[PDB]
RNA sequence: GCAGUCAAGCGUUCAUAGCGACAUUGCUUUUUGAUUCUUCGAUGUCGGCUCUUCCUAUCAUACCGAAGCAGAAUUCGGUAAGCGUUGGAUUGUUCACCCACUAAUAGGGAACGUGAGCUGGGUUUAGACCGUCGUGAGACAGGUUAGUUUUACCCUACUGAUGAAUGUUACCGCAAUAGUAAUUGAACUUAGUACGAGAGGAACAGUUCAUUCGGAUAAUUGGUUUUUGCGGCUGUCUGAUCAGGCAUUGCCGCGAAGCUACCAUCCGCUGGAUUAUGGCUGAACGCCUCUAAGUCAGAAUCCAUGCUAGAACGCGGUGAUUUC
RNA sequence: GUGAACAGCCUCUAGUUGAUAGAAUAAUGUAGAUAAGGGAAGUCGGCAAAAUAGAUCCGUAACUUCGGGAUAAGGAUUGGC
């Protein structure tokens, strides 16, 4: 449903609703994002949009270098920590909460990351996947 | 089956089963079942609690 | 005055109302299309539903964004004992319904049927068919002028068939009875072929196969009179209400000076004649065997059972249908199986299934191993014997 | 004088689904009907040919 | 507020693609007036929360027509209310105005729906402060602050439950009818093609998934824990140990069965007749023409296959029918 | 007795077992709880609920009428033998 989701994501059970100050993963500087809204994300009275990952957010960042704050920028997640599952059968869920800048596309603004990275974010955006870490 | 043994109990689970955990070290666990996952997580050690079986590796019980 | 923030519907227009329902079996409701070409045939069926376990597969969806994968699956093992066969009735052709003409009985009904006739058994005098089974005495003017009866008139035709409750552990004793159709043709072929199942016994293998699909329609398990936060699934309160809050509060307006019928009110949850689609067959082996819990990419001799025993059912030594997904009904219930409505080709049925492994763990308790042996030879020997 | 009351099982022997067991009053109706067996054996009569053939009760001070 | 006929004009020259001067005819009460008919031996009056139904004067989706439409984006209409129509900061807000998501964030009605459903922030009480006006008591549609929301067991309506009469009773049933439900998007390929001078840049089938709702299920993860199941602990009590009471269910760790979660999984089918609309044949009107006779295809429309109750006054088939 | 204690909890000496009871575990309730992942996004308003507590050691600002603020904020130890 989302602007630029070249592929699917898959049903992913989603935990990450509007208001949830998560940190980031980058080398960009604002270290916490605060999560906004989902692209192209359900609609009924007094729910809240819930995120997941992969599906980009309008994050804006909350405390960092004071360049960047009160500023509305497209932002990405790479890791949830909520237990989902898989196909495969065996399941993950992390224990931080990631958080990456990409923002004309999901290109991104930083030149790396730190810590794990999740399987479905790897084929959804293949930018993110040229300059990995170690993915799990 | 997917052949598999336990990172925490040395315990044959067939998948389907036990929640696989990871870290900011990027360290991949995978349990058994519920019972040795939040038995571990408020940070015990395993190699003092009887039902595993590196504990019977330890003193060496059935081999 | 209007809505002023507009939202769908709770609750289904299509399935109320949802009293409790008539019969404890299903109602077969619907048939398919007969098919006068083909040769006869049996449609429906009656079952057990015993098992609901894991299973794992490989994917064949060519194309797709996990092939050649591993997925795991609740397999619905609906266990059957053979059925036989009592009788058939055909019922004729008016403008006003589809009305039963004649019955025909076999000549020596077993235990097992004598005992749904009379509701009670210890005081009864058990004179069932009695005055019906002095008919077979004759030269053969017994049956058959009621079977010309049958073959020179009624279009439509059944056949009635009772499971036989004896090899199934459950403490029922009492045979349940339905009909099913025959979807066949030339009518004469079609009693024909009834002609000589009568009081035989007639498997599985006759008409479910391979990756032969059918639709389940059950009777759903009941909790009561259930309140209206959970009838119909809606919507709290907040915290700060008086006077109740799993309630809802604006039922309809002023005129019309009466409640709407489409208003979420409490009352009953369970109990209906639920009907679910388009499930799928895995598998289905054969009666009198052992070990047909091994498959092609496992290998290891076992049986289907899980370990032990089943959760509230028992074992299985019979016949069996997997059945992908979940169909209606908890476990000891009676649940049909009818074809397909309509020749599904969805590119998602009708592609082959090779089963990899199918489990069979301890399913009371947090399972933890498969082959009983094996538990003996993982952790040794133990202080009993054994 | 049975509205919102509470229905059980064993008036289907009679007709009606709604029945209770009431206790102070089977103690005196029964309590009674002896005392009316004891005036017939004064009367000099059977105790088997014999029907109750007019029940009455009505409001008190 | 909405919609028409009329047409000097704009629109590159062309009134009507779209808009419309000066006039002119109406329609709905979604606002405000005017009137005081109905209650002063009392209709609980603002707004918000919960939730059903309806009208289209259509925002999106289906299917078509028109353009100063080459595409993409748009505007203008035509049938249609079946389906959707939000998350937020501020205010008590109706309306107000902004950030964000989207297929879009359309307009309203149902005693200005809804207080024996709530909330009581606004209001007109009785407390208090302040500015203005008065000699004062006080006034102010001027500002601010704290201020009990009562009863259903009656009737009807509704949702479920039973149930006498019929020869008795037990199965097998069949349909009179009544309700009906699935809806939208993304990506790959189509394809950097059609269309384009370029700039840009689609669609139908075909694949894979997703959003909102609905129906079931408990394998699996998670939740739940009086199973007080097991284990540990604090204080006290049984002369100590074991074994246990006593803490409103002592507390803590795990967890069986059970119940449920778009926080878990599975499932949600087709056929006909049609609207707008585009035609064939065909006159009246020798040609002309979708219509007047016939007519062919056609929508998320209607009705059926399907799903659900089965009339306790719709009915059938088949048993067994009290030796005394 | 634990404890700081006449607090809370448990018992002895003295006093009662007096409140209409029996069967079942549906809704709605009254009370008491628990909840993953998000942390006020709900509402007029963090209203109710949750965290925090006890002692012991360290460290502690603006401002001031120098008396206070102040246990400011914030870390760390706690058993049995």
């Amino acid at each position: 449903s989302g602007n630029g989701a070249q592929g699917t994501k898959f049903r992913i059970s989603l935990g990450l609703p509007v208001g949830a100050i998560m940190n980031c993963a980058d080398n960009s500087g604002a270290r916490n994002l605060y999560i906004i809204a989902v692209k192209g994300s359900g609609s009924r009275l007094n729910r809240l949009p819930a995120a997941s990952l992969g599906d980009m957010v309008m994050a804006t960042v909350k405390k960092g270098k004071p360049e960047l704050r009160k500023k509305v920028m497209p932002a990405i997640v790479v890791r949830q920590a909520k237990s989902w599952r898989r196909r495969d059968g065996v399941f993950l869920y992390f224990e931080d909460n990631a958080g990456v800048i990409a923002n004309p596309k999901g290109e991104m603004k930083g030149s790396a990351i730190t810590g794990p990275v999740g399987k479905e974010c790897a084929d959804l955006w293949p930018r993110v996947a040229s300059n990995s870490g170690v993915v799990v | 089956m997917k052949v598999e043994i336990d990172s925490f109990s040395g315990a044959k689970i067939y998948p389907g089963r036990g929640t696989l955990f990871v870290r900011g070290d990027s360290k991949i666990f995978r349990f058994q079942n519920s019972k040795s996952a939040s038995l571990f997580k408020q940070r015990k050690n395993p190699r003092r609690i009887a039902w595993t079986v590196l504990f019977r590796k330890h003193h060496k019980k059935g081999i | 005055s209007h809505r002023k923030y507009e939202a769908p519907r709770h609750g289904h227009l299509g399935f109320l109302p949802r009293k409790r329902a008539a019969s404890i079996r299903a109602r077969v409701k619907a048939f398919p299309k007969d098919d006068r070409s083909k040769p006869v045939a049996l449609t429906s069926f009656l079952g057990y539903k015993a098992g609901m376990t894991t299973i794992v597969r490989d994917l064949d969806r060519p194309g797709s964004k996990f092939h050649k994968r591993e997925v795991v699956e609740a397999v619905t093992v609906v266990d059957t004992p053979p059925v036989v066969v009592v009788g058939v009735v055909g019922y004729v052709e008016t403008p006003r319904g589809l009305r039963s003409l004649t019955t025909v009985w076999a000549e020596h009904l077993s235990d097992e049927v004598k005992r749904r006739f009379y509701k009670n058994w210890y005081k009864s005098k058990k004179k069932a068919f009695t005055k019906y089974s002095a008919k077979y005495a004759q030269d053969g003017a017994g049956i058959e002028r009621e079977l010309a009866r049958i073959k020179k008139y009624a279009s439509v035709v059944r056949v009635l068939v009772h499971t036989q409750i004896r090899k199934t552990p459950l403490a029922q004793k009492k045979a349940h009875l339905a009909e099913i159709q025959l979807n066949g043709g030339s009518i004469s072929e079609k009693v024909d072929w009834a002609r000589e199942h009568f009081e035989k016994t007639v498997a599985v293998d006759s008409v479910f196969e391979q990756n032969e699909m059918i639709d389940a329609i059950a009777v759903t398990k009941g909790h009561g009179f259930e309140g209206v936060t959970h009838r119909w699934g809606t919507k709290k309160l907040p915290r700060k209400t008086h006077r109740g809050l799993r309630k809802v509060a604006c039922i309809g307006a002023w005129h019309p000076a009466h409640v709407m019928w489409s208003v979420a009110r409490a009352g009953q949850r369970g109990y209906h004649s639920r009907t679910s689609i388009n499930h799928k067959i895995y598998r289905v082996g054969k009666g009198d065997d052992e070990a047909n819990g091994a498959t092609s990419f496992d290998r290891t001799k076992k049986t289907i059972t899980p370990m032990g025993g089943f959760v509230h059912y028992g074992e299985i030594k019979n016949d069996f249908i997997m059945v992908k997904g979940c169909i209606p009904g908890n476990r000891k219930r009676i649940v049909t199986l009818r074809k397909s409505l309509y020749t599904n080709t969805s590119r998602k049925a009708l592609e082959e299934v090779s089963l990899k492994w199918i489990d069979t763990a301890s399913k009371f308790g947090k399972g933890r191993f498969q082959t009983p042996a094996e538990k003996h030879a993982f952790m040794g020997t133990l202080k009993k014997d054994l | 004088f049975n509205s919102s009351i509470g229905r059980t099982a064993q008036g289907k022997e009679f007709g009606v689904t709604k029945a209770r067991w009431p206790a102070k009053s089977v103690k005196f109706v029964q309590g009674l009907l002896q005392n009316a067996a004891a005036n017939a054996e004064a009367k000099g009569l059977d105790a088997t040919k014999l029907y109750v053939s007019h029940i009455q009760v009505n409001q008190a001070p």
